[PDB]
């Protein structure tokens, strides 16, 4: 082969093939093979070519030489071929095709299930099956993790994984194709996705089906290895956008589906109109490709019916979602003589309060000029046009959060029929991707933050955990660090210790009533100033702009009104009215009012609480990564931007990860397990007498004549290089297969004999049945049978003694049940009176402690007042003594 | 088998509920030990502060007697 | 290493394959003799 | 019936064993709260002692300046 052939950088293709002519100092003269153009590069710039045999090769671990340009070229050729999957040692990378392909069937599912990776081409089914088999064998918990940016395709991987699980994990009822009748819980699970997508996804510049929320599914197994339950967790969503729509972006799909899909009957029931009739709908109607809004409206409702919804609990959702849509039409105009808001379009408010089943008069005045309780007093709040707007928008957010919470609880309660027992579980994580547009507020930052924090978690588990394990076992190994680290950026945002990060400063300046978002950004600039990952305003200090560094590039942020996001202010009067709504559904949604704020908990701290919990689950479980790659930002099939895939691959750290995978020892097993699993291969060499099993392992490894570079012997674990144990296992099983077939023939023989013997009993039974039926069938047309049928009931069977005996027998049983019921009643009565007395005592004691608390707290306040008084008098005395001392 | 399922479910639920209580015991014991260390530290602070106070009073009285 | 282990294995396996081949030749000739015996039996039965 | 007897015995024994653990939780929580009160009391002692010390130093410096 021509050793002068090399990959040279390209503005269009990232890298492209070229040929070296000559070299000079630190440089090489080369000619591009596409056009014959001469150019000079540094000896550090160019990369070694992928040989013909390695073109489109499978696992990156198998490459003759690790080159970014070779990987890029293999990826591009595979994307042109349409084989989207490629392995990277322990994990897999994929790329969004933007077009449907027949890579999925029951035949493929059955082909993959239970087979080893080495015997098969790449597929997500293989990853799902491997996680399932390892979960079953090791009896530990496992997880599947899809990662990539907003357009990168995660939802298609997730859709395939839960579908695979919903067939492979199913228990058999004893009762072939994709129309197969799955179990009740699998049937709910497969409908949960389209349900949640409708309510939770929207169109963005990045993705037409962009999830506004993060989610985690898990499925629970029994000791046999079959599914017995499931759970669907869902995290905080980008709820702000829904009534503040940027150009060509859409609200939640359900809104468009309702407005388009509703019948005239439904439209009148809900008091709805067509598009562009709503103040909350900026840009008006916005289109979306491939969807059919009416048909989608039908199928989502039908999905809810399959999820066991009544017609009332469907229409009630339609009523509340109509209410948030309509309430935007409550338009305000300010009275210049008083600066208070007024409502010329009171018709809108009347429609809204009707749909909510509350009083129009109170609803109108609680928005325009509310009376709010502030400590001891209940006082008339002065209320501007802007404050009224803010109040109704906040009410819309509250209604939306309550309805989404109801949906998520309702879908989980469908699954919650199952029992609390389980052996282990398999998780599926699906967080919304890296995302950016013309505005960057807090609502995007939390998602972008968790995306990068997940990559930092990967850095630990992939790189650091290995060195720790090798050091623990004390094996012959040498440390290396390629410097993948995000920690300073995490520390800039979070506050585990001082100095205070972004979240802590935002909460602190939010709590102080004199402070504002300008105060927040000023404090951030002053306290974080020259931090390696922080950057001050782009001269636009008046805009309160600031910036932070991320592996996905530096991002500039806009701090406007972040304080209202942390504070979550809401109107107490309308909350009280809605809590006591005429509609039972709305009253249930608004039953809890303890998060009312007329000015509690910080959104950052709330987010941290759920984050640490899920991350602890990710630390306990064994994850399986499946990385997805964005081909282009124009949402186009076939087209691929080299620089996008290059930089995504780079920041994912795959070139570094694959190196340590091949360089180190990925397989590892305890010595006793290694011996007990493979002893058959050295049973004549291994001594029968009791000793350290590692000696027996050494003897076996010597008998196999393995190269000492392929393994390392620790004190407990023996480490091995990729796949050797699985091939030894195959060989060992093949050694056993011959006798297994002989035994299988015997067992199948026994089964056949049993079946045949049963068939003989069935045959003899059938023969006597046939004799009887034929005999009757021949004769039943004879006339005398009618007379026999008239006469027999007058003569035959005395009956009454048998009846009496039966009644007496059942009477004894009923008397026994009575005795037991009366005993149970007495037991419950004894416990009832005890609990009643304990309740009485606790109530009395509680009232006493409440009185004592009141007495203590009032005197505490009094003493604080006297302390302040004495301190003020002392200040006056210090001033006096100074005046005396100056005079003396 | 149904009796087994029921009794095993009961056993599982009752076990996990009280295992959470055992975790609360572990947390309570950790907090107890932490507060015990805090008590010892604060006692050392009181020792030093009181000694410093008494020394300050001694010096005050000495200087007052010298004036 | 794998190639060396295989080289050793091929030498052993060829010798054993010769043994197996010989065993099949013996069983072939035994089955042929059985065929002749049962053919004689069939002729005797036909004559009878 | 034997399965019932065994599972019921196991449930009873495990329940009483973990109820003893719950009593240990109650004791641990009581001790925790007691030590928490002790920490607050000692913190108040440190407050008063430190304030008294600083006042003594102020008076010392004042008198030293007056002499
Ligand atoms: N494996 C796949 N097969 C077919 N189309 C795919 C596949 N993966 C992604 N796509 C295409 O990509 C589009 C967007 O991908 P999506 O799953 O929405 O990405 P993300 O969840 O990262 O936003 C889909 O509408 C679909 O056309
Ligand atoms: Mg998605």
């Amino acid at each position: 082969s021509a050793k002068k052939l090399v990959w040279v950088p390209s503005e269009k293709h990232g890298f492209e093939a070229a040929s070296i002519k000559e070299e000079k100092g630190d440089e090489v003269t080369v000619e591009l093979q596409e056009n014959g153009k001469k150019v000079t590069l540094s000896k550090d710039d160019i990369q070694k070519m992928n040989p013909p045999k390695f073109s489109k090769v499978e696992d990156m671990a198998e490459l003759t030489c690790l080159n970014e340009a070779s990987v890029l070229h293999n990826l591009r050729e595979r994307y042109f071929s349409g084989l989207i999957y490629t392995y990277s040692g322990l994990f897999c990378v994929v790329v969004n095709p933007y077009k449907q392909l027949p890579i999925y069937s029951e035949k493929i599912i059955d082909m993959y299930k239970g087979k080893k990776r080495h015997e098969m081409p790449p597929h997500i089914y293989a990853i799902a099956d491997t996680a399932y088999r390892s979960m079953l064998q090791d009896r530990e918990d496992q997880s599947i993790l899809c990662t990539g940016e907003s357009g990168a395709g995660k939802t298609e991987n997730t859709k395939k994984v839960i579908q695979y699980l919903a067939v492979v994990a199913s228990s058999h009822k004893g009762k072939q194709g994709p129309s197969f009748s799955y179990g009740e819980l699998e049937k709910q699970l497969l409908q949960a996705n389209p349900i949640l997508e409708a309510f939770g996804n929207a169109k963005t510049v990045k993705n037409d089906n962009s999830s506004r929320f993060g989610k985690f599914i898990r499925i629970n197994f029994d000791v046999t290895g079959y599914i017995v339950g499931a759970n669907i967790e869902t995290y905080l969503l980008e709820k702000s956008r829904a009534i503040r729509q940027a150009k060509d972006e859409r609200t939640f799909h359900i809104f468009y589906y309702l407005i388009a899909g509703a019948s005239e009957q439904m439209r009148n029931d809900l008091l709805l109109e067509g598009f562009n009739n709503y103040t909350f709908l900026s840009n008006g109607h916005v289109p979306i490709p491939a969807q059919q809004d009416d048909e989608m409206f039908q199928e989502t409702l039908e999905a809810m019916r399959i999820m066991g919804f009544t017609e009332e609990e469907q229409t009630s959702i339609l009523r509340v979602v109509s209410s948030v849509l309509q309430l935007g039409n409550i338009v305000f105009k300010k009275e210049r003589n008083t600066d208070q808001a007024s409502m010329p379009d009171n018709t809108a408010a009347q429609k809204v309060c009707h749909l909510m089943g509350i009083n129009v008069t109170d609803f109108t005045r609680s928005i325009l000029t509310p009376r709010i309780k502030v400590g001891r007093d209940v006082v008339q709040k002065a209320q501007t046009k802007e404050q009224a707007d803010f109040a109704i928008e906040a009410l819309a957010k509250a209604k939306f959060e309550r309805l989404f919470r109801w949906i998520l609880t309702r879908v989980n309660k469908a699954l919650d029929k199952t029992k609390r027992q389980g052996a282990s579980f398999l998780g599926i994580l699906d967080i919304a991707g890296f995302e950016i547009f013309e505005i960057n507020s807090f609502e995007q930052l939390c998602i972008n933050y968790t995306n990068e924090k997940l990559q930092q978690l990967f850095n630990h588990t992939m790189f650091i955990l290995e060195q720790e394990e090798y050091q623990r076992e004390g094996i012959e190994w040498n440390f290396i660090d390629f410097g993948l680290d995000l920690q300073p950026c995490i520390e800039l945002i979070e506050r585990p210790t001082n100095p205070p990060g972004v979240l802590a400063l935002l909460d602190e300046e939010c709590w102080f009533p004199k402070a504002t978002d300008t105060s927040f950004v000023e404090k951030l600039i002053q306290e974080q100033g020259n931090h390696p990952k922080f950057q001050k305003s782009k001269q636009l200090k008046d805009k309160t702009e600031f910036c932070i560094l991320h592996y996905a590039g530096k991002v500039s942020y806009n701090a406007s009104a972040w304080l209202t996001k942390n504070m979550d202010p809401l109107n107490d009067n309308v909350t009280s009215l809605l809590n006591q709504s005429s509609d039972k559904f709305v009253a249930d949604l608004w039953k809890d009012v303890d998060r009312i704020v007329g000015l509690f908990r910080t959104v950052g701290q709330l987010y941290k609480e759920q984050l640490t919990k899920l991350m602890t689950t990710l630390r306990n479980t064994n994850p399986n990564f499946v990385r997805c790659i964005i081909p282009n930002h124009e949402k186009r099939a076939g087209k691929l931007d080299a620089h996008l895939v290059l930089e995504q691959l780079r920041c994912n750290g795959v070139l570094e990860g694959i190196r340590i995978c091949r360089q180190g020892f990925p397989n590892r097993i305890v010595f006793q397990e290694f011996r007990q699993r493979y002893e058959i291969l050295a049973a004549n060499a291994i001594p029968k007498g009791f000793m350290d099993g590692k000696q027996a392992c050494i003897l076996m490894i010597k008998a196999l004549e393995l190269d000492p570079n392929l393994y390392r012997i620790g004190q407990s674990k023996i480490f091995f290089r990729t796949g050797v144990l699985a091939h030894l296992e195959e060989e060992r099983d093949l050694k056993i297969t011959d006798v297994i077939i002989a035994f299988q023939a015997q067992c199948r023989g026994y089964l056949a004999r049993k079946a045949f013997a049963k068939r003989q009993q069935q045959l003899t039974a059938m023969k006597v049945i046939q004799r009887n039926c034929a005999a009757y069938l021949k004769l039943r047309n004879w006339q005398w049978w009618r007379l026999f049928t008239k006469v027999k009931p007058l003569l035959q069977v005395t009956r009454q003694e048998e009846e009496m005996q039966a009644k007496d027998e059942e009477l004894q049983r009923t008397k026994e049940r009575q005795q037991k019921a009366e005993a149970e009643l007495k037991e419950l009565e004894q416990k009832h009176t005890q609990l009643c007395e304990e309740k009485n005592l606790l109530q009395e004691k509680l009232q006493a402690e409440t009185e004592l608390y009141a007495e203590a707290e009032e005197m505490r306040v009094r003493l604080a007042a006297k302390k302040q008084e004495l301190e003020e008098i002392l200040h006056e005395m210090e001033a006096r003594i100074e005046e005396e001392e100056e005079r003396s | 088998e149904e009796k087994r399922r029921q009794l095993l479910k009961q056993l599982h639920e009752h076990e996990t509920e009280l295992e959470d209580e055992r975790k609360q015991r572990a947390l309570a014991a950790a907090a107890k030990k932490k507060l015990e260390v805090d008590v010892k530290d604060l006692e050392s602070q009181v020792d030093s502060v009181n000694k410093a106070r008494e020394e300050a009073i001694k010096q005050l009285r000495k200087l007052q007697a010298q004036m | 290493s794998n190639l060396e282990k295989k080289q050793k294995k091929f030498d052993q396996m060829l010798a054993e394959e010769k043994n197996i081949s010989s065993k099949y030749a013996d069983e072939r000739d035994r089955a042929e003799a059985e065929a002749r015996e049962k053919e004689t039996k069939a002729l005797s039965l036909a004559r009878a």
